[PDB]
RNA sequence: CAGGUCUGUGAUGCCCUCAGACGCCCUGGGCCGCACGCGCGCUACACUGGCGGGGCCAGCCGGCGCCCGCCAGGACGCGCGGAGCCCCCGCCGUGGCCGGGACCGCGGGCUGGAACGCCCCCGCGCACCAGGAAUGUCUUGUAGGCGCCCGCCCCCACCGCG
C-alpha cells in the first residue's frame, strides 16, 4: 500500500493527484516551485518507454523502469519501486562507498 | 496611577477571576490544549491561565496609553528560552496566535479601540481597568 | 519664497565639520541659520586579522570610520542660501547636501 | 487515606507514586500523546498523583488513546502523521512503535536508500560529523 | 532509598505522623519529608492543613522555603 | 550553443574591488574589500586606529 | 534609554524645583523634586512596591538614616532608565540623597546632612566610578584569555 | 539598624578580643548588599559587616556565581531557622561561629628545601577561612539532598557557635591545627 | 628568524603548463567521509535545580502593523522600535526522576535553479550521579554566571569580534 491508493491506483495516479498525499519536500517543488525544461525532459524519455538529475524526484507512473543515475564518476543503475515515489532519487543513488577501515 | 498603586501581580490574579466572572475574553477552548510560546516545552499547568494572560495584556495595554504597542511587541513581553538543547539558548517569542486572540475579544468588547498601526486601551475600558484597581486599594 | 531647506554636512573628520559648521553659521547667521544639530556619530568598524596567512597568535586590527553629520536649519528665500553654499568656506573632502 | 498500587496499562506497571500526568509519561517509554497533559486533560485533570484513576475514567483515558479524532485531538500531534503506506494519520503506541519502525527500516532496505544502507552499517543517519565524534564506544 | 508515602499517606497512621509534626517546636517541609519518610510534595499539603488549623504559623512564607513554628502548644 | 554553456548563472559572483578575489568580500557597508585587500587600502578609505 | 533627553517628556511642568541624576553602572535616574506630603514615585509607581523585593529596603534607607519628618513636606518622580535591577535601586537612593540634600543647599544644615549620610553609607551621595571594561582579542573576558593548548 | 527588618546589632559583640577587630557590625545595613569595594586596600576587607561576606560566600561553584540577591534571601532564612531552634538573635550566633570555626596555626614550608613547619594564622585570615569553611560545609552537604541549602547552612552555623565536630567547619579547623602541632 | 603567506594581490624571478589548456566556463560529485588518536569549544551531571504563569532589565546599537498558522512560517500592508539572569507565586520533590537531551521514526515549513542546509510538531529517551596522571586562565566591575549584536552568509554559530 502506498500513502492509501493501492499500486494500480497510485501508478495512474495523475503527479498532481498524488501530490496532495506526498511530503512538504514534494509539494513544493512539483507545485508552487515546480521544475525546469530538462527535468521534464527526463520525465518525457520515460513517457517514450513503449540522467544527472539527482534533483528530481519519482514520478508514479516511472514504477517498474530502471533509470541510471550519475554519481559523479559511473552510472549507478537505479531501479523505481512503489513504496519509494515522490522520493528523490539522489538518497537512491549514494556517491561515497563503505567506510572499509 | 491605581493600577500601579495595586502590586502588579495582585492586580492580574483578581482581574483573571474578574474578566472569568464578567464573561470577557471567553477563553476559544482550542487555545486552551496549545502552548504558548515555541520556547516552552509542556505547556500551561494553571487551566485558567488564558484569563490570567488576558488580564496581564489589558493591563499592559492600559500602561501602554497612546504608545498603542503591537500584538508582535506583546508576543516579545512573552518571550522565554527555549532550554533544551546541546546547542546554548537563545530568547524565542510566545505564540502570535494566542495574544492576537486576546486583543480581537478587547477589540469586540470595546474595552480597548483600534489605533494607527496597534490598537490602544479605549476609554471605556481604561474605567474598568482603574475602577478595579482602587477597588482592591 | 519661504520653505525650510535641510542642509546636511557629512564628514569624517571633526576638525574639518567644525570649519563647516564655522561658516554655515556665519553665513545664515543673519538669515537665523540654526545651530548645529550633532548627529550620532557612525563609528562604522571593520576588525580584520593582521596577517594575510593565518600563522601567529591570532592579532585583530580595529579600524573605525567615524562620520560625523551637522544639520542645518534655514527658512528663508532660496535663491539666497544657494548664494550662502558658495559663500561658506569650501571645504575639500567634506560634502553638503539640501533637501526642501 | 485515598491511594492505590501501581497498575499495568498498556504493558507497563505505571507507578501510582508519581504525579499522573507524568506517570503516564514512562507509559513503556513508547507512546505519550499528551506531550505532558493533553490526552488527561481533554477527559479528567492532571496532577492527580496517580493511583486515584477511576477504571471507567482510566477506560475514557484508553479510549482517547486509541482513537484520536474520536475525541477531536489536534491531527498535529500524533506518532504518525502520514502513514508511508496507509495513509491515514493516527497515534501509535506501545509495541505498535517497533512495529511500525522495524517496517520502516525494514523499507529502507527494500528499496535501496542511503539512509537504510548507513543503518545497516550502523552507521549515522541526520547527524553528518564521524571524524571525530564518531570514536562512539570506540566503534561507530 | 526514597520516602514510598507519596500521596494522602496512608489511612490511620496519617493521624500519628500529625501528632509527630505537631510535637515538633518548629517545622519545615523537607524536615517532616526525611524525619517522617513521607516525601516533601507530601509535606506541602499536609502542612497546610495544620495551619489551617491554628497549630502553627509560618514565621517565614516563601516560594523557595516556607517555614513554621508552633502558635502555642505550650501547655 | 557556446552562449547555453557560458557563464549561466548557478549564483552571484562577487569579487574584492582591487583584488578580484571571492574569498572574504566584507561587504558590512556595502564595501567589497578583501580582508586582505582592505588592510592595503584602508588609510585611502580615511578608516583609522583607536 | 542613554542619557537622552527626556526630562520634560514624562511630565510638563509641575514647578519640579530640581532635577537631580543619581547614575550606577550604565543607569540614570533624574528626580524631580517639589513640595508634597511626603510622597516618593519611582518610574510612575509607589517607592515602596520596588521590583527587587529583597533590595526594596535599599531605597528606603536614605529616608530612614535622615528621619521621616524632614522627607515629610517633598514630591518626587523618579524616571530610571539603562542599567539593570540592582544599579535602578542603587541609582534611585543616589538620587533621592542628592535631591533631598539639594533643598538644604549650601547651609550649614546640608553639610550634617551630607555628612550623616557619608557616615551611615559613603558613596550614597557620591557616584561609583566602576564601570564596564572591554574584551580583547584572545579572551573572551575582558581580561581572561583562551586556554593554551601547547605549553 | 535590624538586619532582614528583624534583628539588631547592639547585642551583637564578639567574646574573642582577638577576633573582635576583624569582625564588624556598626557598618550592618538591613539586606546585606552593600556595593561597596572590598576588593580595594589591603584590610578593608576587615571594616565590612560579617554577614554581607557570608552572603558572598555563599555564590560558588560557578552554576551559582554572581546570584547575591538569592544567596542574602537563603541567609534570611537560615537565620529565621536559627532563632526558631537557637531561640536566640542569629547575628549573635553567626559571630560565635566565625570565631570558632577559624584555626590559630596551620602549616607552611618556611623556606624548608617539602617539610612543612608551624605557622600561625593571622587574626584577618582567621575570619576569612571560619566564613568560608562554614558555606562550604553546607555546600558539599546540600548537593545530592532533599536538605535545602538555607537548612544546613543554618545547621553548620549552629554546630560551629557551639563547637560540635559534626561542623564540616570545625573537622577542618581541627585537622588544619593537629598538623601544624606536628609539623611544629 | 633562512617563522608564515607565490592559493589576497596587473606583487613577482625562474621552472612547468600553454586549444586533447593548469586559460575560462558547464553538469554531476567531494572538501562535511571515518576501526581510531588528539586541540579548541558547547551542554549536562540537578533542589542555590527543573517545570508552569506573573513582574521585568540593558548595551555595541537598533524598524513595524494587521490577519492566518500548533509552531515554524505565510499573505497583505505601512513607517517605525528593546534582553536574559533575577525577583514573585505554584508544582515536582533525591527517583538517572519531570535532571540531561544524544539519537531515531512519520509529519509541517523555509531558502534556492536544485538539499544533503536550516527551522518546527508529536513521539523516541544515550552517555553523564562531578571526571585519573596531568594542565590552563584569572586581582573589581575583574573572575565566573547570564543574555545580545555584528563578520562571513541563499539558509545556517556549539566560532570569532564586540
Amino acid at each position: 500500500n502506498f500513502r492509501g491508493v493501492e499500486v494500480e491506483k497510485l501508478a495512474t495516479m495523475k503527479i498532481t493527484d498524488i501530490l496532495p498525499k506526498l511530503n512538504a519536500r514534494c509539494r513544493r517543488r512539483i507545485g508552487k516551485h515546480g521544475l525546469s525544461m530538462k527535468h521534464l525532459r527526463f520525465v518525457n524519455k520515460l513517457r517514450l518507454r513503449r540522467t544527472h538529475l539527482r534533483d528530481m524526484i519519482i514520478f508514479p507512473e516511472m514504477i517498474g523502469m530502471t533509470v541510471s543515475v550519475y554519481n559523479g564518476r559511473q552510472f549507478i543503475p537505479v531501479e523505481i519501486k512503489p513504496p519509494m515515489v515522490g522520493r528523490a532519487l539522489r538518497e537512491y543513488s549514494m556517491s561515497y562507498k563503505i567506510v572499509s577501515h | 496611577s491605581s493600577v500601579t498603586r495595586v502590586p502588579a501581580d495582585v492586580f492580574i490574579n483578581s482581574f483573571a477571576a474578574h474578566l472569568k466572572n464578567r464573561g470577557i475574553i471567553k477563553c476559544p477552548a482550542f487555545t486552551d490544549y496549545v502552548k504558548t510560546g515555541v520556547s516552552r516545552q509542556y505547556a500551561p499547568r494553571d487551566a485558567d491561565w488564558f484569563y490570567i494572560k488576558a488580564a496581564s495584556v489589558i493591563r499592559h495595554f492600559y500602561i501602554s496609553g497612546s504608545h498603542s504597542i503591537g500584538v508582535a511587541g506583546l508576543a516579545r513581553k512573552y518571550s522565554s528560552l527555549q532550554k533544551g538543547k546541546t546547542t546554548p539558548h537563545h530568547t524565542k517569542r510566545a505564540s502570535c496566535k494566542v495574544i492576537r486572540s486576546i486583543v480581537s475579544q478587547f477589540l469586540g468588547q470595546k474595552l480597548l479601540i483600534a489605533g494607527e498601526r496597534g490598537r490602544h486601551i479605549s476609554p471605556n475600558g481604561r474605567k474598568m481597568v482603574e475602577d478595579f484597581a482602587e477597588g482592591l486599594q | 519664497m519661504h520653505q525650510k531647506y535641510t542642509i546636511i554636512v557629512v564628514g569624517k573628520d571633526l576638525k574639518l565639520v567644525e570649519r563647516y559648521v564655522k561658516s554655515i553659521v556665519k553665513e545664515g547667521r543673519a538669515f537665523g541659520i540654526s545651530g548645529p544639530c550633532r548627529a550620532p556619530v557612525r563609528r562604522l568598524t571593520i576588525t580584520t586579522r593582521k596577517s594575510p596567512c593565518g600563522e601567529g597568535t591570532n592579532t585583530w586590527h580595529r579600524f573605525e570610520l567615524r562620520m560625523y553629520k551637522r544639520t542645518f536649519w534655514v527658512t528663508c528665500g532660496g535663491n539666497d542660501i544657494s548664494t550662502i553654499l558658495s559663500k561658506t568656506v569650501v571645504i575639500p573632502g567634506i560634502q553638503v547636501t539640501v533637501e526642501v | 487515606n485515598d491511594y492505590r498500587d501501581l497498575l499495568r496499562m498498556f504493558n507497563t506497571n505505571i507507578q501510582g507514586k508519581v504525579v499522573l500526568e507524568c506517570a503516564l509519561v514512562g507509559i513503556k517509554g513508547i507512546g505519550r500523546r499528551f506531550a505532558n497533559v493533553a490526552l488527561k486533560k481533554a477527559n479528567i485533570d492532571v496532577h492527580k498523583r496517580a493511583g486515584e484513576l477511576t477504571a471507567a475514567e482510566e477506560d475514557a483515558l484508553m479510549k482517547v488513546l486509541e482513537d484520536p479524532l474520536s475525541h477531536g485531538i489536534p491531527a498535529w500531534m500524533l506518532n504518525r502523521n502520514n502513514d508511508f503506506e496507509s495513509g491515514k494519520d493516527m497515534h501509535i503506541l506501545v509495541n505498535t512503535i517497533a512495529s511500525t519502525h522495524r517496517a520502516d527500516l525494514e523499507r529502507l532496505r527494500k528499496t535501496r536508500c542511503e539512509r537504510g544502507v548507513r543503518h545497516h552499517h550502523n552507521l549515522k543517519v541526520r547527524g553528518q560529523h564521524t571524524k571525530s565524534t564518531g570514536r562512539r564506544g570506540h566503534v561507530v | 532509598k526514597v520516602d514510598y508515602p507519596t500521596l494522602f499517606a496512608d489511612e490511620a497512621a496519617m493521624n500519628e505522623a500529625l501528632k509527630f509534626i505537631k510535637n515538633s517546636k518548629c517545622i519545615t517541609h523537607t524536615q517532616i519529608c526525611e524525619r517522617l519518610r513521607v516525601s516533601v510534595a507530601l509535606a506541602k499539603r499536609v502542612m497546610r492543613q495544620l495551619v489551617k488549623s491554628g497549630d502553627f504559623a509560618i514565621v517565614s512564607k516563601s516560594s523557595r522555603m516556607t517555614i513554621f513554628k508552633n502558635m502555642t502548644k505550650k501547655e | 550553443m557556446r552562449e547555453t554553456e557560458f557563464c549561466t548563472h548557478i549564483a552571484h559572483k562577487r569579487e574584492c574591488r582591487i583584488c578580484g578575489n571571492y574569498n572574504s568580500v566584507y561587504r558590512k557597508y556595502g564595501l567589497f574589500i578583501c580582508r586582505r585587500c582592505f588592510k592595503e587600502n584602508a588609510g585611502k578609505i580615511g578608516f583609522v586606529k583607536l | 534609554d542613554l542619557l537622552e533627553r527626556n526630562d520634560i517628556e514624562v511630565r510638563e511642568r509641575d514647578k519640579y524645583t530640581v532635577h537631580t541624576l543619581g547614575k550606577k553602572k550604565n543607569s540614570v535616574a533624574v528626580a524631580f523634586v517639589k513640595a508634597g506630603k511626603g510622597d516618593i514615585l519611582v518610574n510612575n509607581v509607589p517607592l515602596a512596591l520596588v521590583r527587587p523585593e529583597i533590595l526594596r529596603t535599599k531605597v528606603s534607607e536614605p529616608i530612614m538614616i535622615l528621619g521621616e519628618s524632614l522627607f515629610k513636606g517633598l514630591d518626587m518622580n523618579i524616571k530610571v532608565a539603562g542599567g539593570g535591577h540592582v544599579s535602578q535601586i542603587y541609582a534611585v537612593r543616589q538620587a533621592i540623597s542628592r535631591g533631598v540634600l539639594a533643598s538644604v543647599k549650601d547651609e550649614a544644615a546640608r553639610s550634617e546632612l551630607r555628612a550623616k549620610l557619608v557616615s551611615y553609607d559613603r558613596q550614597l551621595v557620591v557616584s561609583d566610578p566602576r564601570r564596564c571594561e572591554a574584551k580583547k582579542f584572545g579572551g573572551r573576558g575582558a581580561r581572561a584569555r583562551r586556554q593554551k593548548s601547547y605549553r | 539598624v535590624a538586619l532582614f527588618n528583624k534583628w539588631p546589632l547592639t547585642d551583637v559583640k564578639c567574646q574573642d578580643e582577638s577576633l573582635e577587630a576583624y569582625i564588624s557590625i556598626d557598618n550592618h545595613s538591613f539586606v546585606p548588599h552593600s556595593a561597596g569595594r572590598w576588593s580595594a586596600k589591603r584590610f578593608r576587607k576587615a571594616k565590612c559587616p560579617v554577614v554581607e561576606r557570608l552572603t558572598n560566600s555563599l555564590m560558588m561553584h560557578g552554576r551559582n556565581s554572581g546570584k547575591k540577591l538569592m544567596a542574602m534571601k537563603t541567609v534570611g532564612e537560615a537565620f529565621e531557622l536559627i532563632n526558631l531552634y537557637t531561640g536566640k538573635n542569629p547575628v549573635q550566633v553567626l559571630v560565635d561561629a566565625v570565631a570558632n570555626s577559624g584555626p590559630r596555626e596551620d602549616s607552611c614550608r618556611i623556606g624548608k628545601g617539602v617539610r612543612r613547619q608551624s605557622v600561625d594564622v593571622s587574626p584577618l585570615r582567621r575570619v576569612n577561612i571560619g566564613i568560608y569553611n562554614i558555606a562550604t560545609g553546607a555546600r558539599k552537604a546540600a548537593f545530592r539532598k532533599v536538605r535545602p541549602f538555607a537548612e544546613c547552612l543554618a545547621e553548620e552555623i549552629m554546630n560551629a557557635a557551639a563547637g560540635a565536630d559534626k561542623s564540616y567547619a570545625i573537622s577542618q579547623r581541627n585537622s588544619v591545627e593537629r598538623i601544624a602541632v606536628s609539623n611544629r
